[PDB]
């Protein structure tokens, strides 16, 4: 098991007490899209800050994705009706709910069970690429994940409208990564000696 | 339950490559001699014409007879494939003490087959191959003699920074082992395994190897592929004691482990880039010379 | 214990473990559809599962002053995705059906809604309001597209249909008591065999809110209810090019 | 062959509309008598909550006991499917000698159950049908007397064309069987089979029964077809002696073999046209009268 | 006695029954593609047999100075018909072939066609013609559509290919002597297992005239060659969504 | 780690598809073979000089040589491995000169020399490595002699006897006794040099045995094991963007 | 139905009878402690069940502003009662252990804390807070006593600690959904087989909120969590007099 986070958008001190965030408020509720990341883990951001990023982010070759959940913080009562959806690379950034229709996904509620396994395969044809550099190479586009509301963030009289929690991930067999390459980042003003 | 038989055309037995036609193994086979002229039916293998085989209904040779060959030939060792290596001039670099060219005491050169097309485009024949590589670094003096100096091989894995000073940190290189080499004992003689990104190497494929949609500006990566290579060379001096004489190298080139497929035919024209299909259109001339005429020279 | 699915497309999906149990129909075996008696005689196919998956197409809000919604069946996926297209370029259709509503309410929330399924159902059609005056009703009543329409009457349904006597067809409640989603189950009827997806209309869903929306002050005034299908086992007959005519 | 299984999850043992679940038929049934109060377990079934079927963890009828009641009524014959038609004013038609709504002698009315909503309706509370039909033609003065004329009756099938005048070619009717009837016989008496174009009568469908693009123009065609209709029907009086009394005729309407389907409720609105789902919005009345208070008429 | 086909849709269709024979490739068993080496595990899926058959492309001339022509594979439906739908918006594919070109000529008419197909083959683009000046040619020459491309030089193939060592490829003749349609059978090969259908180009078709046209003043001065393709059992991976990112 | 379906239904609406494998995983490990290129350091012995008044050099053996590289092996705290030094001699111009030079090793325990002619030369107990510049360079291996049963990094403790203070602090990391020795280099005999020299300190690790995982570090140190970081200045372990859903 | 507990000490007592079950640890077999490896040979003793029970530490409390708060193992009862003066004076021990610690949260309440222990954990201190002035921590800060200590900063713990990279310890969540109770199991393990009481230390808990406390104004501002541990067969070796050098 994995905690992952992924809208660690605020880049201040104060916010690094709190970095769990991801937004909840008086939704429109009317399919609006809550966050949306891409597949790929191997990038170099707060998807390595992961120890199964970590070790990915050294590497150069990967097959396969990983397994993805969310908890869920609520009251008794208090419940909500999210969507948990994923795209396979070859499509521009998702609408609404009809670009989730062209998604295969499970569909997700909030119901007793907070926990939403979603399993993505080895959706990957070639296991290494042609040799180039960094550049407006951007094309090659490699997967989307969407959130969305349906009603809205729903409690009862006497409950207050806040439920933000963290992200949970994890890697199966068939996965496989190695081809380890060398440091990239790290601090050291003066070297012991 | 089984009631409905629509799948069942399915012909199971998964072999090969996707077709649909079949075919049978046979446990043994089928020999022929040679005789002389007779006007028989039934068993008359003794003659074959390669996509004939037989005779027309308008005789071919009713006139005269024909003669037998005999064979004392073996082609047991005949194979090319590996063997194929000789003889030739393949190429050498310098690293003078003072100079214009290199600016900065140490020579970094991408390490690959495309180093002189004259004699690569022998082996630029083909498309799709696996193989071993030899790379060999001999030092000596730009005027043909040998000096006792200090030198060493620092070698450069796929993936990491190019250096761009004397002191980058490219040269710790954390994952790439040492090899215990000096002017004294033999020249570098270093074995490159097969890490092709893919199955073979590319050189004729038509793609776009970076991601996002083809544009002008992303046309330069045919041939040159900034990451997907195996990586460069980096060659300077360490330590406190410089040289006090400049220093050329040959490199020297040979492969093993022979394993190809595709074949691809003979090229009579020349490039102006790597794998580039320009051609001198103007001035095409043919793949052997001909003559005003076939009956004399 | 087959109150269970496995849904898995796209990004998200939904799948239940302790909903509110399921509702049987007929007490019948499987089958396909008759294939001796059409005009032509050209041998069948079987598209499989091909595209057959869940996306929601419409999350209906319930509020304080609910009047009534519905669709029009199978109108409602007919225009788009591939299954939209296959329709359109496609004359002959027939699939079953499994409908899951999700409709949860809160610790704070009373109240319950009238979902109806209405089979073979005649759309009672706003027809100018009155209708004494011969003014035409445009086309965007007809073809709403993927917002469906608003009906005009409960307790009348637009044709006189009085509402303590809907018994007939499958009658659901949605309450806390009662069920954290509603399940609905209808195979496919026609008085025809062979017919188009752009003359026939077959029929549509029915809302109206049963019971008033209530809550004090304070809590929130609407509650969403999603809806979502995917036809179990679709097989198209009269297969040809892409065209219209 | 027989190698790969992805086709075989099929359930082959099609016996109805398109479903997923399945059952399986049981030889012999359940019974069940009748006791008193009494604490045990394993067997007690004697009484039946159609929903619960049990007693909850609540009791319900822990304070007092019940009774029984025996059953003296046959339910054999009780069906009304056929048999429910009583008496009720059906109507009427009119063949005067002079007058203005008939300037051509002959009467010719379309042939279908939407004669009159008053009683039609009650029929009309379904929507998909199988029945035999049968029409009765009675003629008698407008006074109410009895006159020996000469009167005839000829039949229109449809897709034969709508006479226009005394002496259209309608009236040879090739394929069109002949009746012998005479005012001196019993009136008519004529069965009408089902030759419904398809597998019911068509009210209550929302569909365009005329290809081509639906536009404004083509919108009449609810409930009043041209030509799916099963024809009308006409009369007139043929020979020399014309007759010297105006008539009436009055034409009764009854169904046999009854086959229905489709439930469909009962309506208290009115229409406008035929099958026209408008109505009286602005004077909306329940079906039922109620009271300001429901203790006390 | 193999030589036969089975083929009606649309409105028209091409069979034969003493054509001039067929050819045979690699004397080998049928079978699906590897299915256990992908990035993903999620289990394949067979279209099977729901849309392929045979339409025409083209229906190319020969004339007296003909110069040479050719296609892109499989560019020439991948933007057509539901075919080219699902091409689109599917990633991987792959399926077998069967080429029937229809090449027919008269008693009047002589001479003989170079028609190879020939895989693999990097395309010899215009690239400026000259190619000394760096003006990189326009897109007009890498999606040409459903007309292909002109190709310039027919004995060097615009890449320096002498002709008279092309004879690696199938190597078919057209005559009255020979043919009245020639069979071509290549199945799927590629250096990699998976590729998009956008990026990478797989291989195309190549004419060029082996002999001159010629025939008396008076006669037919073009002849046309009719092409057709229709892919057997052909398997798509990479199901997704209408998605092109 | 359901393992089932629940009483809500997950996939009721579309199915799934299937995957086949073709990748080995036999010698994917790289608990040994995780060893590449990487600059790793040198030192340097001049003829004269200021920071070496003495002619020898007397450096403390460990890994805490350049944190740059070993923060990527001191990811772990419990460890059993074989180590490997290399020390290669050259010219600080970046030739060769025939010199004659030797290495001599210093056990643990031994005093530490304090002048050219010290006892610590005859280093009774250490046999001796027949080496000299026509010879390849230096090459030695060195096993695991760990007082305990790892080396100690993360370990809050006092390594010496009796009451603690704030005098007995500076013992966190540089241990005088539990070390594993020193090494000393100078010129012995009477032809003395007429070259400066330079060497390169080369590092390897075999028989890798490892437990105990500890997580990546995103700051910086300023002495040995210091748990004392750049607090006024924590920056997190990636760059985030206003926006998730565009770059 | 193994997660039962008979407790009954002092005057009060905790257990539980549905509780939020247990975990298990490495799936193993009991055993005593290795006995022929340390310095002397003299034989061993066994105190059995003297005075192993359970006396609550410390409730902590959980506010609004929670920074973290965590203690340190064994030094929380290494001070106090017969158990203190019995590691006071005895130079060795073992023992297992099972950690229950009591959150309860209402109706009203929402949120979760982080809870996690930490072994061999080289306690990130204070250290002058910059710690570029050498101005040592004192001795309030090595020995806090049955108070424990407050952490400085939560996503670094004090040392650069990444709070996403915490996962390797057994890790818990506190939810009304998840659990009324929490349980922890963690055996004996040292890299060095014999040590004092007083110079080493083992480890120690670490708790910080991972969500934010938060309530509707009216509720209760803290929320009170209880610990207590008991020592299961514990054993005790250097025996020796009452004599600390």
């Amino acid at each position: 098991e994995t905690i992952l986070e992924v809208n660690n958008v605020p880049t201040n001190a104060t916010s690094l007490m709190e970095r769990l965030r991801f937004p909840v408020s008086a939704q429109a509720g009317k399919g609006e899209l809550c966050a949306v990341f891409r597949a790929d883990p191997g990038r170099s951001g707060p998807w390595q800050s992961t120890l199964l990023g970590q070790l990915c982010g050294y590497y150069t070759q990967w097959s396969g994705s990983l397994e993805v959940t969310f908890m869920f913080t609520g009251s008794f009562m208090a419940t909500g009706k999210m969507l948990i959806a994923y795209t396979p690379p070859g499509g521009p950034l998702p609408k609404d709910r009809a670009t989730a229709m062209l998604g295969t996904h499970v569909i997700w509620d909030f119901g007793l069970q907070s926990s939403v396994t979603l399993v993505i395969p080895w959706i990957s044809n070639t296991h290494y690429r042609a040799h180039a550099r960094d550049g407006v190479f951007d094309y090659y586009t490699t997967g989307l994940v969407s959130i969305w509301y349906q009603t809205n963030y729903v409690v009862p009289i006497g409950a207050p409208n806040t439920a933000y929690i963290i992200a949970l991930a994890a890697a199966q067999k068939n996965f496989t990564m190695k081809l380890c390459k060398d440091a990239s980042d790290i601090l050291q003003t003066g070297t012991i000696q | 339950g089984d009631r409905v038989a629509d799948v069942i055309e399915s012909s199971i037995g998964d072999s090969v490559s996707r077709a649909l036609t079949r075919a049978l193994p046979a446990p043994t086979g089928q020999d022929t001699q040679v005789s002389s002229h007779r006007l028989d039916t039934g068993k008359v293998p003794a003659l074959q014409a390669a996509e004939i085989g037989a005779s027309s209904n308008a005789s071919d040779e009713s006139m005269i007879e024909t003669r037998c060959v005999l064979n004392s030939h073996s082609t047991a060792e005949t194979t090319l494939d590996s063997f194929f290596s000789r003889a030739g001039l393949v190429g050498e670099i310098d690293l003078p003490l003072e100079g214009t060219t290199n600016p900065n005491g140490y020579a970094n050169w991408d390490i690959d087959i495309t180093g002189y097309a004259q004699m690569r485009r022998k082996v630029e024949l083909f498309t799709y191959m696996r193989f071993d590589a030899e790379f060999t670094f001999v030092a000596c003096t730009p005027t043909g003699q040998v000096v006792p100096q200090l030198l060493q091989y620092m070698f450069v894995p796929p993936g990491a920074p190019e250096p761009d000073s004397r002191e980058s940190l490219a040269w710790q290189t954390a994952t790439n082992p040492s090899v215990f080499v000096k002017l004294s004992d033999p020249p570098a003689q270093v074995s490159v395994p097969f890490m092709s990104p893919a199955s073979a190497y590319q050189w004729f494929y038509d793609g776009y190897p970076t991601f996002g949609e083809h544009k002008q500006e992303k046309d330069l990566e045919y041939g040159a592929c900034p990451n997907n290579m195996m990586g460069t060379f980096s060659v300077r001096t360490v330590g406190t004691s410089k040289s006090k004489y400049p220093l050329v190298i040959r490199i020297y080139m040979r492969m093993k482990h022979v394993r190809a497929w595709i074949p691809r035919p003979m090229r009579n024209q020349n490039y102006l880039f790597k794998a580039n299909p320009n051609y001198a259109g103007n001035f095409i001339k043919p793949t052997g010379a001909s003559r005003t005429a076939i009956t004399t020279l | 214990s087959d109150r269970v699915a496995q849904l898995t497309i796209g990004n998200s999906t939904i799948t239940t473990q302790e909903a509110a149990n399921i509702i049987v129909g007929y007490g019948e075996w499987p089958s396909y559809c008759s294939d001796s008696d059409a005009t032509a005689v050209d041998k069948p196919t079987r598209p499989d599962v091909s595209v057959n998956r869940f996306y929601t197409l419409d999350t209906k809000l319930w509020e304080k002053s609910s009047k009534g919604w519905y669709w029009k069946f199978p109108d409602v996926l007919t225009e788009t995705g591939v299954f939209g297209q296959n329709a359109q370029f496609h004359y002959l259709y027939r699939s079953g059906f499994c409908i899951h509503v999700q409709c949860n309410a809160s610790k704070f929330h009373q109240g319950a809604l009238l979902v109806a399924v209405l089979p073979e159902y005649v759309i009672g059609s706003v027809a100018g309001g009155t209708g004494t005056e011969d003014t035409h009703p445009p086309y965007k009543q007809t073809q709403p597209g993927a917002d469906g329409f608003e009906l005009q009457h409960p307790y009348v349904l637009d044709a006189g249909i009085p509402i303590s006597q809907l018994t007939v067809c499958p009658h659901q409640w949605i309450n806390l008591r009662t069920n954290n989603c509603a399940t609905i189950i209808v195979p496919y009827i026609n008085a025809l065999p062979f017919d188009s997806a752009l003359n026939h209309c077959n029929f549509g869903l029915l809302v109206v809110p049963i019971s008033p929306l209530d809550y004090d002050q304070g809590a929130t005034p609407v509650i969403p209810i999603t809806i979502t299908l995917a036809p179990m086992c679709s097989e198209f007959a009269g297969l040809r090019q892409a065209v219209t005519q």
